C-alpha cells in the first residue's frame, strides 16, 4: 500500500 | 549565503515545492528567478511523466489516507531508508507531495459537503419545514415544476 | 408517514441537495427513486440557469469566507428574515449551499498545499539538507539536469 | 457582500 508506492518511487528515482 | 546555506536551500526548496503542488494541481502562482524558473520547467516535465506511470497512479488512489501526514512521513521515511540519496529521489518525493495534495481533497470534499449539507438541512429542518409541510413536502415542488 | 411526514421532508431533502452539490461540482452518485430523480433534474436546469448570473457569480468570488458557516447562516436568515416562503427560495438557497461548497474549497486547498509544503519542508530540512549541501544546494539539481 | 448574495437569493426566488 504506502509501502508500495515508496518503494516505487524509490526505483524511480535511481532510475533518473 | 550561497545556494550550499540552509536558508538558500530552504527558500529555493519552498519555491520550487509549491511551484511544482500549484503547477501538478491542473488537472496565486509562484515568485522565481531565472534559475528557478528553469528547474521548475523540469520539474514540471518530470511531473508529467510520472503522471504516466499508471501503476502508481493507481496505488496512490488506493491508499488508505485516513491519515495524509502519516502517509507522507511513512512513505518519506521508507524512500530514504537504505541511506542513499540522489536528485531522482528528491524529485520522486516531491511529486508524491503534489500527488498527497489531490489525494487528501479526494477526502475533505466528501466531508466539506457533509459539513455543508449539516448546515442547510439544519436550517431546513427548524425554519423551512413547517412551511413545506403546508406544500404537502417535496411533491409540492414537482407541482411546482409544472 | 408519507410526503407531508418531516422524516420524508428530511430524507428527500437530504437526497435532494445531495444530489444537487455533487451535481454542481462538475465544474459518488446519490440513490434516489423515481420522483426524487424528477425533481432532481429541474433541479440542475435551474442551477445551470443561475450559473449564468455572471453578476452572482462575481459576489459569490468576492465573499469573505473566513467562516463559511457565518456565510451560510447570515445569507440563510437574510434570504428569509421578511417571513415569506416559496419554491424559488428554498431552490436558491439549495443552490447557495452548493456554491458554499466549491467557495469552501478554494479557501481549503491553499491551506492543505501550505500544510503538505510544512510536511515535505520539514522532512527536508531534517533529512535531506545535508545531502543537498554536500551538492552545492539546487545549482546541482541544476546542473544534474544536464 | 454576504447581504448582497441575499437579496439577489431573494429576488431569483421569488422570481421562478
Amino acid at each position: 500500500p504506502e509501502i508500495w508506492i515508496a518503494q516505487e518511487l524509490r526505483r524511480i528515482g535511481d532510475e533518473f | 549565503g550561497g545556494p550550499t546555506s540552509s536558508e538558500q536551500i530552504m527558500k529555493t526548496g519552498a519555491l520550487l515545492l509549491q511551484g511544482f503542488i500549484q503547477d501538478r494541481a491542473g488537472r496565486d502562482p509562484v515568485p522565481q528567478d531565472a534559475s528557478t524558473k528553469k528547474l521548475s520547467e523540469s520539474l514540471k516535465r518530470i511531473g508529467d511523466e510520472l503522471d504516466s506511470n499508471m501503476e502508481l497512479q493507481r496505488m496512490i488512489a488506493a491508499v488508505d489516507t485516513d491519515s495524509p501526514r502519516e502517509v507522507f512521513f511513512r512513505v518519506a521515511a521508507d524512500m530514504f531508508s537504505d541511506g542513499n540519496f540522489n536528485w531522482g529521489r528528491v524529485v520522486a518525493l516531491f511529486y508524491f507531495a503534489s500527488k498527497l495534495v489531490l489525494k487528501a481533497l479526494s477526502t475533505k470534499v466528501p466531508e466539506l459537503i457533509r459539513t455543508i449539507m449539516g448546515w442547510t438541512l439544519d436550517f431546513l429542518r427548524e425554519r423551512l419545514l413547517g412551511w413545506i409541510q403546508d406544500q404537502g413536502g417535496w411533491d409540492g415542488l414537482l407541482s411546482y415544476f409544472g
